[PDB]
């Protein structure tokens, strides 16, 4: 039922910027949080970002809030990841997903109900 | 009796039980303002809670005296509620009626 | 002004006296809104007064 | 590095019993029952197994199941099958609003 599409692979040189789409389907785009992970290539997995697509508020994590500006819009039904100083390092595959159930009188956002997932694509970068 | 002097403006909370049935009172029914007290026979259960999640910061205003305010919110911002079972809430509204009724 | 549709609080800014007596500082702390006014009816609805 | 320790494999022969265990702190998952579970099949993307250490999704048997105790949790693989070959993750809700995820274990068929 659920899927998400996500932009395709690039490459970038170090310093530079990325903007991953993120386009949901199979679901009300608002009544469910939406996902971030990355996973360098033949790495274990890592956590970059929430976003409550009703509205502008971000979670996203300590070491990487100041390297990461995502947003999104429900017009395109799509959430966008966006980096900026992008380092070596950062060649990896980023997964979008879905999150727990949102609405009113409790945060769900620390719920690591990650119920489905999306295609994943890849950043190359050195 | 170890009274609770609690503040509350439009219900009383954790106040003393009515032994063996409702009751209401009045200083004057035939007249409005007089407030028709009701001392209820069972409690009935109110939560609340505010999940914000706020943090404290702190200024140093003048010579040494600290004053607090809200700082960043960690979280997601949510609605500040309160809840209460509605079946019991409607029973006991429903047997204050009678009680009225015993009155009225 | 929308997009919450849900209590948020406004983040105001302002200056106290520090430690010392005549040096100041900037300084931010949230309030929520049924404490604070707007101080005129200009279209600069950008400056408050506690309600107090 | 995360903040969540795993071992780097276990192995054993179909028809047999697995375990698998994480650890963590007092605090992030020693605190709350917010665990979860994803399995990597190589190449693929990750599958979702179990949420709030011992609950299932759809299509996932009763081979599966979780536990807590202290700053540790643990996955249960009662009769492994030939299939299985592939890694499994840790994952917990860490405190402050945020999710960290551990470097997972890597299951063997023999
Ligand atoms: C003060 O009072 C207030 C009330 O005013 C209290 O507020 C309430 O608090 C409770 C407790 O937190 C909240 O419960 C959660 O609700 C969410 C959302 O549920 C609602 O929305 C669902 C989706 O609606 C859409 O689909 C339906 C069709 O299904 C469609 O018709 C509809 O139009 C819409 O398009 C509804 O399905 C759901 O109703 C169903 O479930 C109800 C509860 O079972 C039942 O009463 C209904 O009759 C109906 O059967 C409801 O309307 C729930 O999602 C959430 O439950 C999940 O999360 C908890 C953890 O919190 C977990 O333990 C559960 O097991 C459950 O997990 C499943 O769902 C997750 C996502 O939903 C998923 O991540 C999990 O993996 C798991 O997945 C399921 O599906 C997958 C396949 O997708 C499968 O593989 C799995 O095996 C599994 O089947 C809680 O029930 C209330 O929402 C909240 N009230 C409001 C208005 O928000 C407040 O708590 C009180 N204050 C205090 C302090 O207590
Ligand atoms: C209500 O509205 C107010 C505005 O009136 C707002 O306050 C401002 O918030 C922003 C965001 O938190 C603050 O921005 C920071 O500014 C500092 C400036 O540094 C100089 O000044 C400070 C102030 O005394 C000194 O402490 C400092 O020594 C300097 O003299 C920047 O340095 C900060 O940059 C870092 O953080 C950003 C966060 O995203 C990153 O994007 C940025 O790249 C920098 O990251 C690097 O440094 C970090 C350590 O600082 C490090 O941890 C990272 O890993 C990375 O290496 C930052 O831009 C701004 O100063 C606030 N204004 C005032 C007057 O304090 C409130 O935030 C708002 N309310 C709410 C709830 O948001
Ligand atoms: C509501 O808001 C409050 C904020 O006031 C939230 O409370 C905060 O919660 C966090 C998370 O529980 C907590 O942070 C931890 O505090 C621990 C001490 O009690 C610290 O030890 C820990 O730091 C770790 O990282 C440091 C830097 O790497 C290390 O120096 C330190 O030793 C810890 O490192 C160990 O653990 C990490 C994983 O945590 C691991 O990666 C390391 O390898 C190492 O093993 C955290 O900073 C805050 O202290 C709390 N705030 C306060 C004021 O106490 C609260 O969670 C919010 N409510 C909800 C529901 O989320």
């Amino acid at each position: 039922q659920v899927q998400l599409v996500q932009s395709g692979a690039e490459m970038k040189k170090p310093g530079a910027s990325v903007k991953v789409s993120c386009k949901a389907s199979g679901y009300t785009f608002t009544d469910y949080y939406i996902h971030w992970v990355r996973q360098a290539p033949g790495q274990g997995l890592e956590w970059m970002g929430w976003i409550n697509p009703n509205t502008g508020r971000t979670n996203s994590a300590q070491k990487f809030q100041g390297r990461v500006t995502m947003t999104r819009d429900t017009s395109i039904s799509t959430a966008y990841m966006e980096l900026s100083r992008l380092t070596s390092d950062d060649t990896a595959v980023y997964y979008c997903a879905t999150g727990g159930w949102i609405g009113l009188y409790y945060d769900s956002s620390g719920y690591p109900n990650f119920d489905y997932w999306g295609q994943g694509t890849l950043v190359t970068v050195s | 009796h170890g009274i609770r002097p609690v503040v509350s403006t439009q219900l009383l909370l954790n106040g003393s039980l009515a032994e063996k049935e409702i009751v209401i009172r009045s200083e004057n029914l035939t007249n409005n303002a007089k407030i028709i007290i009701v001392h209820l026979h069972t409690p009935v259960e109110i939560v609340c809670t505010r999940p914000n999640n706020n943090t404290r910061k702190s200024v140093r205003i003048g010579p040494g005296q600290t004053f607090y305010a809200t700082g960043d919110i960690i979280g997601d911002i949510k609605q500040a509620h309160c809840n209460i079972s509605e079946e019991k809430w409607n029973d006991t509204l429903q047997k204050v009626g009678i009680e009225l009724q015993k009155h009225f | 002004v929308k997009n919450g549709t849900v209590e948020e609080m406004k983040n105001c800014s302002f200056n106290t006296t520090t430690e010392i007596r005549d040096k100041e500082k900037k300084e931010y702390a949230l309030f929520y809104k049924p404490d604070i006014v707007p101080l005129s009816e200009t279209n600069n609805t950008s400056e408050y007064r506690l309600i107090n | 590095q995360s903040a969540l320790t795993q071992p780097a494999s276990v192995s054993g022969s179909p028809g047999q019993s697995i375990t698998i265990s994480c650890t963590g702190t007092s605090y992030d998952v020693g605190s709350y029952n917010l665990v979860s579970w994803y399995q990597q099949h190589p190449g693929k993307a990750p599958k979702y197994m179990i949420y709030e250490v011992n609950k299932r999704p759809s299509g996932v048997s009763n081979r599966f199941s979780g536990s807590k105790s202290g700053n540790t949790a643990s996955l249960t693989i009662s009769g492994l099958q030939a299939e299985d070959e592939a890694d499994y993750y840790c994952c917990s809700y860490a405190g402050s609003s945020t999710v960290v995820f551990g470097g997972g274990t890597k299951l063997t068929v023999l």
